[PDB]
């Protein structure tokens, strides 16, 4: 079926839309409530994160030119300072230079929010979340959102509409079938995963996005439906989408420190850049019925189209990069054989049909013009002399086109069922 | 592990921004991922028609079952919990409908395969009884 | 095996609340963990030598 | 495409990062300009290298 | 072994403890059948 894919159809889904979440761990609180009964600057404070955490933790939301959504934290307005203001004056602070660990973003943070992407404005627990002022250096108040308490971390589900939806319909079905067609899921940034559609149990490609507030980035995109029995319950298949779905482990931190670590590392930035990644590898490349055989002979599969870029390991690590450029959440690729091949394939399904390999009783009379039909040790019995009896079994064994039009030999016709 | 408060941990994270080592091993080898000069002259014994029956349903490749994904699966301790991820699991995994239909089906005419030396079960079905 | 390090253990539920647990015949009166945690890793001296 | 056109995306972060793809390398006909660019990172030349 | 100090760099190992742990083992691969 060819060498390569066109890619027929491209769409991009995002769990928050246009927010984004920055993400600052620390090891003390750096901030201020409004009217708290004790300056918590400073203190240990553990907290329920996904698990029993000991470090400190802040959320912070923006959008691509910079501004923040308008945020409500419980009944009141955060008053969140614009994301460039705040890590100027969380970096200058005396305070919170020195403990803070680490800096990611993140596309989900573990939760379905209250979030109106319209009106550009974001509502937040009053329990999980918290109002943090981080103010001073010389001065500059700057409000952000302290994680208080996030048990339990939330699936948040994508609906991107009918699961056949962009592939250019031929009229042999099959050739919507994997492997003439595939529907690709990936974030650009390393991960990636093939899905074979017609194995989705749903009409609808749904996604579910799991996510973390954990040490680094963390998000995985799930097709649960894939693979799954009609009669598998809903928690179940979430469960088991793990294996099939895709993991974007990918640390999507921003420098804080040079160190003497950090530079050893960059030391060996290059070793992790001798990938080998296209040296990787790739393991590269007179019956009717033995009429057909033949036939499939001479188009016989040489190779089967992989769909893994061998340029996927480059594609995470620069934060800066992926951002810049637009890429973000979850891709999903609908690829399709090239119409050469199409061509081929289908005009050869339209005269001779599908393989079966089933026993079962043939298609005589289907189609409004032709029925192909072969088989192998038929039975075929009825009030006949036991001698033309068997004459019959082997025409079929020998494979026939069974006529319903009188226009015989015409297979321009499109043979439609009924 | 979970993060743990010291003059060390901060040096622990860089541990993990080895996650950019993840990318090398969880691409595998996916790269990677009948019978015609027969039949004329007798034609055919019930053997030799199953025999291209069974060339024609030839098995092409096993299904791996080992998810691509497994090297990224542990890394986040956070993640893990707090989507509710934790002791052992069980998936019973069959394969497709289509599949159990059209093996059932041979199966059901004409038997299984035996590879034994031994007399043959000749009555041992109510309604039919294969033998080769 | 013989080990030289000092070591503790505390059983939680997601929710942050711990079982009654009885060492013997003596109430544990375990406290919620993430109290405790708190207060391990507030203690200066104890933190930079927990492994 | 009749013309070999590739396109370069680039940043400035704390590595060098510069990306040269060819957006129309097996782009359907009837996909949008944005779109081939988007999807043409699969099929592009990545230059991670640090410099 | 067993464990006697923490220092800096234990604790970078343990850092890296996980990377050991992408072993690739089932996926290793066999070549199966």
């Amino acid at each position: 079926y060819g060498s390569e894919y066109d890619i027929v159809s491209v769409e991009n889904h995002k769990p928050y839309d246009d927010m984004m979440f920055l993400v600052i761990i620390s090891k003390s609180i750096m901030h201020g409530t409004p009217g708290e009964e004790e300056s918590r600057l400073n203190d240990i404070n553990a907290s329920l994160n996904g698990m029993p955490q000991p470090l400190c933790y802040y959320i912070h939301p923006f959008y691509k030119d910079g501004k923040v959504p308008k945020t409500y934290i419980g009944d009141n307005n955060a008053n969140l300072s614009p994301i460039v203001n705040m890590l100027t004056n969380i970096f200058s602070q005396k305070s919170a230079v020195n403990d803070i660990v680490n800096m990611y973003v993140t596309d989900y943070i573990g939760l379905k929010l209250d979030y109106k992407n319209g009106d550009k404005e974001l509502k937040l627990d009053k329990d999980m979340f918290e109002q943090a002022g981080i103010a001073d250096d010389k001065h500059g108040n700057v409000d952000t959102i302290f994680v208080k308490k996030i048990p339990d971390y939330e699936a948040l589900e994508i609906d991107t509409g009918d699961k056949w939806g962009g592939f250019t319909k031929d009229q042999e079905s099959k050739l919507m079938m994997y492997p003439y067609c595939v529907t690709e899921i990936t974030d650009f940034k390393g991960n990636h995963m093939n899905l074979k559609t017609e194995y989705i149990n749903n009409s609808k490609l749904k996604i579910q996005v799991r996510g973390s507030l954990g040490v680094s980035n963390k998000v995985a995109y799930s097709v649960q439906d894939y693979n799954a029995d009609s009669a598998l319950s809903g928690g179940n298949r979430l469960t088991a989408s793990l294996d099939s779905s895709l993991i974007n482990n990918n640390p999507n931190d921003i420098a804080i420190l040079n160190d003497y670590l950090s530079a050893y590392l960059q030391g060996n930035k290059n070793s992790l850049e001798n990938q080998k990644s296209s040296i990787l590898f790739n393991g590269i490349m007179s019956t009717a019925g033995n009429a057909v055989l033949q036939m499939q002979a001479m188009q016989a599969k040489q190779a089967d189209i992989a769909n893994i870029p061998p340029q996927l390991t480059k594609m995470g690590g620069n934060t800066a990069f992926d951002y810049g450029n637009g890429y973000r959440g979850v891709y999903v690729i609908k690829k399709q054989l090239k119409a050469e091949y199409r061509r081929s394939l289908s005009s050869f399904f339209h005269k001779y049909g599908y393989k079966i390999n089933r026993v079962k009783k043939p298609n005589l009379r289907t189609r409004k013009a032709f029925n192909y039909v072969q088989t192998k040790d038929c039975f075929i019995s009825g009030d006949i002399n036991n001698n033309d009896l068997q004459e019959i079994r082997t025409i079929f064994d020998n494979g026939i086109t069974l006529w319903h039009t009188d226009n015989i030999g015409n297979y321009s016709v499109e043979n439609e069922l009924r | 592990d979970i993060a743990i408060l010291n003059d060390y941990l901060s040096a622990y994270l860089q541990g993990n921004k080895n996650s950019l080592e993840n990318q090398k091993s969880s691409i595998l080898f996916n790269g990677i991922m009948g019978m015609a000069s027969s039949v004329t002259g007798m034609t055919s014994t019930a053997g030799n028609a199953v025999l291209q029956m069974q060339a024609m349903q030839a098995k092409q490749a096993d299904i791996a079952n080992i998810p691509p994904q497994l090297t990224k699966m542990g890394g986040n301790t956070a993640f893990d919990y707090g989507n509710g991820y934790r002791g052992v699991y069980v998936i019973k995994k069959q394969l497709k409908a289509e599949y159990r239909r059209s093996l059932s089906s041979f199966f059901h005419k004409y038997g299984y395969k035996i590879n034994r030396v031994k007399k043959p079960n000749l009555r041992t079905r109510k309604a039919f009884n294969y033998v080769q």
